[PDB]
């Protein structure tokens, strides 16, 4: 059993880790591009900053699906039970 | 298209005259206009370069 919970350890610090990266560089490329057009058309602002959280929903769509997997492998394991 | 930029030109007197004689009173016609509109500006407060 000691293996199979060890790589466990591992298996959830992939899974978080490489959502958190992902969802951090995707945030910096997709907010860069709100504050530049935020400063070309000042009076476009309420109508911009929704249209950006409609694609912050698939963004992080994918990632919240990794770290709700994650926390299930931590206080649950599908593993552990050699199940 | 570009309305970030507002050019002090788009956002809030030159005088042609004859150089020969001649004319039927088109240079005192036009500085007859010239004096109406410089005395609005007179009588506004405002200095006049030309």
């Amino acid at each position: 059993m000691e293996t199979v919970v060890g790589l466990t350890a591992i298996a959830v610090a992939l899974l978080i880790g490489l959502g958190a990266l992902g969802t951090a560089i995707g945030f910096g490329l997709l907010g860069g591009k709100f504050l530049e057009g935020a400063a070309r058309q000042p009076e476009m602002v309420p109508m911009l900053q929704v249209k950006m959280f409609i694609v912050a929903g698939l963004l992080d769509a994918v990632t919240m699906i990794g770290v709700g997997i994650a926390l299930f492998f931590t206080f649950a394991n599908p593993f552990v039970g050699q199940i | 298209a570009n309305p970030e930029y507002r050019h002090p030109f788009m956002v809030e007197y030159i005088v042609v005259s004859s150089d020969r004689g001649l004319c039927g009173g088109l240079n005192i016609n036009l500085f007859k206009s010239l004096v109406k509109d410089m005395s609005g500006y007179r009588e506004q407060g405002a200095e006049i370069d030309l």
